[PDB]
């Protein structure tokens, strides 16, 4: 949607629409208000870890090994 | 000037250099890049597209390696409007390449030239390309690789003969010999700072190459909003977050809740002396592990704290410097002078002045005392990237996306030393703690250490794979700690780099990056944002686990 | 698809490698709102000019008084390059130095008492 | 309902909600303010023709 | 006889202090900056007329 | 003596001083040695720079004496040197030793 | 040369608000702000009179560039 | 506005030499004049509403509570850059130790001590001695560009950033 | 004053809109959740704004009810001088 007049929606963006190729292009009004929402997840948290004990890299599970 | 015959004027020399003796071959292979694209940004100039897009297509095969993300916005440029709003090739069009070379080659390069059998690509030599000649042998094809790479591309001798004072302020005749502002108006409780500085520096390990550091990585876990910008105080005890949700989160790192200072109708009942002075005015109803800070329209790319752990800075997208209060923890000032996405902001080490670096190809000197800036940093012809102070802060080094280091005298605005020779744009930047020495890391994964009485840029570290985004020399200066987005924080030995340190502009730089690693240190999908030193010397990263 | 095609070698011949797959869809979509204000603009102008057939000059005239508008830049190098000498050589002039939090005059700063309603 | 309907009235909505987060914390930020009141949302809708 | 002992003191001071800013760590120019803000505010004055001004 | 920075000379200079204290001489440092040299070099040329003599009258007002530094404040006093004739109904003397 | 003299701008003020003195930086931006746009109109409604090969600048020309660019509508 | 009829009749022709429109129809220059006066209205309108919104005080009003007043960090302040100016007393206090044969010393530094402050707190004395008028400022101005779409991101709006 | 008097009775009615998700799409802006009772006078006013157009879009649709389409938002926004796109994808 384009608004000549610019002034309801300025360069904030809507977050564009999802839209697929294989989509039904016709749902039933009462399928989206039944369904499960999904779970907001885990805010940012800071975790401090070892990447190298005076030069060797331990193997703990926040290291490839 | 015929443009039909383009390609009968490049290919000509191309033949010549090609012929020549393969000692004068590799310097005189420097004038295929700059000769090719001001002939062809001449042609769609002058509305010749047609035979523009012909001229790209037989010699853009011909070009180095490292100059494909060069080529590839010269494609897509074939109109004359295309080009004039683009505004690095029009800054690329008007100036000169400047083209170092030596006398021993040019003197074949002139009885080429001087010549009217060719007699225009002379013309557009002495016409779009300086010359600047040096006396010495020619140097090789991987010497010439180390120091190229940049659109007016290596700067001349000229401008890296001014005198820098690199050394640190309080003797050092290299540096102000008596003002040695040590900080704006050095208060009792920055002098306060300094006494448990000296504490920690008691217990700092020297590191070399066989005492390596222990690293401690401070990952970001869940991070669905994405981390743009890290900073750390100098000593280890905040830490700041700049994220893509327009967000700037301080965590502590101490076992020492961040708490906000008490309201006014609490402080003004608080009695004269009986203490009272910098912990009865501290608020324990507001004590968290953790302060957002909210305030920007736009993801915050720079993040950089104060050395007397207040005063947070943050930048972002939106074309605003914000300082941040770590006392109140809100916000103070909105420095409103760029347009556009300010991808750097750094405070001084003595913490008044600041600078930024935006999308607006300048960086800008703020004091925070005024609105508008002090310096206007306008010579980059890309955007200001980096943006750092040198240790006794009268120089800014501003990296850039032009593939060019610069740095600037705070007095006067000029700049004073111009390093080329990276092949992508600067995302890091780091000085020694010297003030000798100078680490640059970009997009092709060289970090480039630089001379600052000198300017030769006498070692080059070729270690990493993908952007080298940040770099940070120990507290000793004897090991230069890299992080990439290759996953990997590496340490190169910063003594045995800088253990050699003119009239020729260049050293000879060995191959010294296989003796110059101690580690390598392979991180779990997390990219190095941050890399920071400990005043114990030891190494905190900070990533954001992806 | 056919125009979704072109549109992912676009990406590839500007090396962008990685990318979402919303990213087609709404290039795609900026692509038509573009074309869509190029033609509607043609016709205006063709009808000014009192043409039943929008031909090559009025499609010539609505790109370069659309990108007149539209898709600005940068300042030029020769702007720049003229407000920092006049900045760099003026002296600043001078405010109020020592005033510990030290900051811009008070309408310059977000410092104010700031207000909220009473709850009632 | 049609689906595209959905997606874009629910597209129109998140971005109505981002543009009185911008605009009035533009309003506030103007009269030097770092919270936006009552005053600054009755001047926003209004500069989005709302009739509030 | 005014104008011309005061040209006297300021180009004394100026010169002999040129040193001090260059032991200092100065660039030249911020001393003809002084130079310069000295003199004009004098002009702006308009207390008695001086050569500065007049350029 | 610190004594000649109240003079328009001394104050244009300060002013200076403090578009650099804005702007690149932050605080004292540099523009406290400078001022320093100021002193020396105003004393030294207050001294030995020549000068003329002459007589004259007055009425008080004020006077103040410490550090051996006198101020005195003269009403309706005209002071006349050489040719020159003068007036002042309000005039304020500075005297150091 | 200059077409706006300084005074009818204040008559401009006077008629919104008796009570309304602007600073004289406003007051040198308001003229930039009519030089530049007298500017813009002619430039582009002289294209327009290029475009009906016209070269006489009919009042029409420049009621379509208000129309089209500016929103602006004044009748003739 | 009401633009003057006379100079501007040979405002627009000057700048029809470029173009090759040599005169001008008679209902053109009261129609540009019509026209600059509704573009200055339309701005003078909106300058006013918005310098009107910093004469909205809330104080008067009971019906507003007040949240976070800073200004008063301002008292913290002059208690705590007073407080640091106190203690560069003691260290001044502490000089004075330093600057029969000390105890002369300090009366001679304190001659040009006293006398040389009450000397600058005269040179401080000569340099202080040396209806709703609605006013819009150039951040009323700047703040009606950055929210339109056309001069948002324009040359006239990032040079108004430094004027 | 009446928007004052309406806006103190909002400690209870729950509107369409969470606040919760209302309030999201706020802290996006920089919009805090300092009061409750403000993030529903937006949430209300983001309903109404909606709430009008769906409303215009229906007597649209009476003309040509049961299913709102594309070719009924068009002359809907239309008035509010707003060009609804057809995706064409």
């Amino acid at each position: 949607f384009h608004a000549q007049e610019f002034i309801p929606f300025r360069f904030a963006s809507g977050g564009g629409r999802e839209l697929y190729f294989y989509e039904e292009k016709e749902v039933d009004l009462s399928d989206i208000i039944n369904t499960p929402l999904p779970r907001v997840p885990l805010d940012v948290c800071l975790k401090a870890h070892w990447l190298s004990i005076e030069g060797c890299q331990p193997a703990i599970p926040e290291n490839p090994p | 000037g015929d443009p039909t015959m383009y390609e009968e004027y490049y290919s000509g020399l191309k033949h010549f250099i090609e012929c020549s003796l393969d000692c004068h071959r590799a310097e005189l292979s420097q004038l295929f890049y700059p000769l090719f694209v001001h002939m062809y940004l001449e042609l769609v100039y002058n509305q010749h597209e047609n035979e523009a897009k012909s001229f790209f297509e037989k010699f853009h095969g011909d070009q180095e390696c490292y100059y494909q993300d060069d080529l590839r916005v010269l494609s897509s440029l074939t109109k004359k409007e295309h080009m004039k709003g683009n505004e690095t090739m029009l800054d690329f069009r008007t100036s000169k390449f400047v083209l170092r070379i030596s006398r021993d080659s040019y003197q074949l390069l002139k009885r080429h030239l001087q010549e009217k059998q060719n007699n225009q690509i002379w013309n557009i030599v002495q016409e779009h390309l300086y010359i600047d000649i040096f006396d010495g042998m020619p140097r090789s094809k991987q010497q010439i690789d180390a120091m190229v790479g940049s659109l007016a591309g290596e700067a001349k001798r000229e401008a890296n003969k001014s005198k820098v004072f690199f050394g640190l302020l309080k003797q050092d005749p290299n540096a102000p010999p008596q003002n040695r502002i040590p900080l704006p108006e050095l208060k009792d409780s920055d002098k306060l700072d300094k006494i448990m500085n000296m504490k920690e520096t008691t217990k700092r390990v020297r590191l070399g190459p066989d005492c390596l550091p222990s690293i401690c990585f401070y990952t970001f876990l869940n991070a669905y909003q994405g981390l743009t910008a890290v900073d750390v105080t100098d000593d280890s005890s905040l830490i700041a977050g700049g994220f893509a949700d327009s967000t700037v989160r301080v965590w502590s790192v101490t076992p020492k809740k961040l708490r906000s200072v008490k309201q006014a109708s609490d402080l003004s009942l608080i009695d004269k002396e009986s203490d009272d002075v910098l912990e009865r005015i501290m608020d324990e109803k507001t004590a968290s592990e953790l302060k957002i800070l909210y305030g920007h329209s736009g993801p915050v790319y720079g993040a950089s704290f104060s050395p007397d752990r207040n005063y947070l800075l943050s930048s972002s997208e939106d074309g605003t410097v914000r300082l941040w209060s770590l006392q109140t923890f809100t916000c103070l000032v909105g420095y409103k002078g760029h347009n556009y996405p300010v991808w750097d902001t750094q405070f001084s080490p003595y913490g008044y002045y600041f600078v930024s670096g935006g999308h607006d190809r300048v960086a800008r000197l703020w004091a925070t005392d005024h609105y508008q800036p002090l310096r206007i940093f306008a010579g980059h012809l890309a955007d200001v990237n980096c943006t750092r102070f040198h240790p006794n802060s009268n120089y800014v080094a501003t990296g850039s996306a032009d593939r060019t280091v610069r740095l600037w005298d705070v007095l006067n605005g000029n700049c004073v030393r111009i390093f080329t020779g990276h092949k992508g744009p600067i995302h890091s930047l780091t000085f020694s703690p010297n003030g000798r020495f100078l680490a640059t890391g970009a997009t092709d994964g060289r970090v480039l250490l630089w001379d600052i009485g000198h300017g030769l840029m006498v070692g080059e570290l070729k270690g990493h794979t993908d952007t080298v985004c940040s770099l940070r020399f120990s507290r000793d200066g004897e090991i230069l700690a890299s992080g990439s987005m290759d996953n990997t924080v590496r340490l190169w030995d910063a003594i045995k780099a800088f253990e050699d340190l003119t009239a020729t502009g260049h050293i000879n730089l060995p191959e010294n990056s296989q003796e110059l690693l101690l580690g390598t240190y392979m991180t779990k999908s997390t990219p190095v944002v941050h890399l920071h030193f400990t005043r114990r010397n030891l190494v905190l990263a900070a990533g954001a686990y992806s | 698809p056919k125009d979704a095609q072109m549109m992912a070698q676009i990406l590839k011949d500007m090396g962008i490698t990685e990318y979402e797959p919303r990213v087609i869809n709404q290039m795609l979509e900026f692509a038509f709102r573009y074309v869509t204000t190029i033609l509607d603009d043609a016709k205006i102008y063709s009808s000014h000019a009192k043409k039943a057939t929008v031909d090559a000059d009025d499609v010539r005239l609505a790109i370069q008084c659309r990108a007149d508008q539209s898709f600005t830049s940068p300042p030029p190098r020769d702007f720049l390059l003229d407000i920092a000498r006049q900045r760099n050589q003026t002296p600043l002039p001078l405010i109020k130095p020592y005033s510990g939090p030290r900051l811009p005059p008070d309408r310059y700063c977000l410092t104010a008492p700031n207000y909220r309603l009473k709850s009632l | 309902a049609e689906k595209a309907s959905v997606e874009t009235l629910t597209e129109m909505l998140q971005s109505y909600i981002s543009e009185i987060g911008r605009s009035a914390k533009s309003y506030c930020e103007h009269t030097a303010r770092t919270q936006p009141t009552l005053s600054d949302i009755v001047v926003t809708l209004v500069e989005m023709g709302f009739n509030v | 006889t005014v104008p011309k002992l005061y040209r006297s003191v300021i180009e004394d001071v100026i010169n002999d202090v040129r040193d001090i800013f260059l032991d200092d760590g100065v660039d030249e120019q911020v001393l003809m900056e002084l130079k310069t803000l000295w003199e004009n505010k004098l002009m702006q004055s308009r207390a008695v007329d001086g050569f500065h001004s007049e350029e | 003596y610190q004594l000649y920075r109240n003079t328009t000379l001394g104050n244009s200079l300060q002013e200076s001083l403090d578009e650099l204290i804005q702007s690149q001489q932050i605080t004292p440092q540099l523009a406290l040695q400078v001022l320093l040299q100021f002193d020396k070099a105003i004393n030294a040329a207050l001294a030995q720079r020549v000068r003329n003599r002459v007589n004259f009258r007055g009425s008080l007002n004020t006077y103040r004496f410490c550090d051996n530094v006198w101020t005195f404040v003269l009403n309706d006093v005209e002071f006349r040197e050489v040719t020159e004739l003068i007036k002042v109904d309000k005039v304020k003397i500075v005297a150091c030793d | 040369n200059q077409v706006l003299t300084k005074k009818k701008l204040q008559d401009l003020v006077r008629e919104v608000d008796p009570n309304e003195q602007l600073d004289e930086d406003v007051e040198e931006m308001l003229l930039q702000i009519a030089d530049d746009f007298i500017e813009s109109v002619v430039t582009a409604a002289c294209q327009l009179a290029r475009h009906r090969k016209s070269s006489t600048l009919e009042v029409k020309d420049v009621q379509l560039h208000l129309e089209r660019q500016w929103n602006m509508w004044i009748p003739g | 506005t009401f633009l003057l009829q006379a100079p501007l009749q040979r405002r627009i022709l000057e700048i029809g030499k470029k173009h090759g429109i040599t005169e001008l129809h008679p209902d053109v220059v009261s129609y540009v004049s019509h026209a600059t006066q509704q573009r200055l209205q339309n701005l003078v309108e909106k300058i006013s509403e918005t310098a009107q919104q910093k004469n909205f005080s809330y104080k008067d009003d009971d019906r507003y509570e007040q949240a976070s007043d800073v200004r008063a960090q301002l008292k913290f302040f002059e208690q705590l850059d007073q407080i640091e100016k106190q203690r560069k007393d003691e260290q001044e206090r502490e000089i004075l130790m330093r600057a029969q044969l000390r105890l002369k010393q300090k009366a001679k530094e304190m001659q040009q001590q006293e006398l040389a402050q009450m000397r600058q707190r005269d040179a401080n004395l000569t340099a202080l001695a040396a209806q709703r008028i609605t006013r819009v400022n150039l951040r009323d101005l700047i703040f009606c560009l950055e929210n339109e779409r056309e001069t948002s991101h324009s040359l006239l709006l990032y040079k108004a950033f430094l004027k | 004053t009446p928007l004052v008097d309406f806006l103190m009775q909002l400690e209870d009615y729950t509107p369409t809109i969470p606040d919760a998700v209302t309030g999201y799409y706020l802290n996006r802006a920089g919009f805090e959740a300092s009061d409750p009772r403000i993030i529903r006078l937006i949430s209300l006013a983001a309903q109404k704004f909606i709430s009008d157009i769906a409303n215009d879009a229906l007597q649209h649709c009476k003309m040509k009810k049961y299913t709102l389409t594309m070719e009924d938002l068009t002359p809907a926004l239309s008035e509010y001088g707003i060009n609804v796109k057809k995706p064409h994808y």
